[PDB]
């Protein structure tokens, strides 16, 4: 459902959304799975590098790694940065939406998820995925076990 | 003049409304210019076709062809996307002329009769839908 919430027609896309909404309402342990996360920042990276590709250039297919798929991208630079920003609120949705339950959890895989070699090599350039981590974790975090129960 | 004739179709021949002029069509090899040049004195194979004009000049259309040559070799050397098709054609008498015929002809009067309607719906029968790939890059092309 994921992978298909970005398909280039217009009705597909949203009754992907509402199935989206409506299997993550009734299971809400999906949240704080170990493999989703990847997969939607292994996708979000794949089109901010789509992003600029030379519209001109023909094979506008994507092959997301670890995972069998590919995805298609409009032609103008508009309808792209429009789809791009669309898709970068779900993931900050449901990144706070994780965190404010079980933040020791979803903590401890955004910390496993930053220790991978292959990844080291690309961060001395844009690499979205690794920024959306590193600003997610700061205004969703909380208090300690010295200020947990004080009155202001 | 850098290619080698290979042998002629004995059926292709049609002439053409007008002055007798016809069509032909022969099985060609193409080899170079300075091998055909050493080989001519001792004795990538497609197919060409031929239009042969009398009473008719062909002096103007031999300046607009060096004219979009030249054209064509500014672009490409520039390195900016613009085609054009310099179809060659040599006057050898009088009148006399022989032209080279473009490959797949489709003149687009006898596509308008075929239709009496516009190419848009002609090149939507064709390819699709607007939305297809094949449509865009047609669309480029045309644009090109």
């Amino acid at each position: 459902l994921l992978v298909n919430f970005n398909h280039i027609h217009k009705r597909i896309r949203r009754v992907a959304d509402k199935y989206l909404s409506g299997l993550v309402d009734k299971f809400p342990h999906l949240l704080w799975s170990g493999t989703v996360l990847k997969t939607m920042l292994d996708i979000l990276q794949t089109l901010s590098l789509s992003l600029s590709a030379d519209i001109h250039k023909d094979q506008p297919y994507y092959d997301i790694p670890d995972a069998p798929y590919r995805i298609t991208v409009p032609d103008t630079y508009e309808a792209r940065e429009s789809i791009v920003k669309d898709f970068a609120a779900r993931c900050g949705m449901i990144l706070q939406e994780a965190m404010k339950w079980a933040p020791t959890v979803t903590k401890s895989h955004l910390q496993e998820y930053l220790n991978k070699h292959q990844n080291w090599v690309s961060g001395l350039s844009q690499h979205t995925g690794l920024a959306m981590a590193t600003e997610s974790i700061l205004h969703f975090a909380g208090y300690n076990k010295q200020n947990t129960t004080l009155g202001a | 003049p850098e290619a080698i004739v290979l042998d002629i179709d004995y059926k292709s021949g049609t002439p053409m409304q007008s002055k007798a002029p016809y069509l032909a069509k022969f099985k060609v090899k193409r080899c170079g210019v300075s091998e055909l040049e050493k080989e001519g004195l001792r004795c990538k194979i497609s197919w060409q076709a031929a239009i042969f004009k009398v009473g008719d000049d062909c002096r103007q259309d031999m300046l607009a062809l060096q004219i979009i040559d030249l054209f064509k070799n500014i672009f490409q050397l520039v390195g900016l996307d613009l085609f054009v098709f310099p179809y060659r054609v040599v006057a050898t008498a009088p009148g006399c002329g022989v032209i080279e015929c473009i490959p797949d002809c489709t003149s687009r009067d006898q596509l308008g009769r075929q239709t009496d309607f516009g190419m848009y719906d002609y090149f939507t029968r064709q390819y699709g839908d607007e939305s297809t790939l094949a449509f865009q890059q047609a669309r480029y092309n045309f644009i090109r």
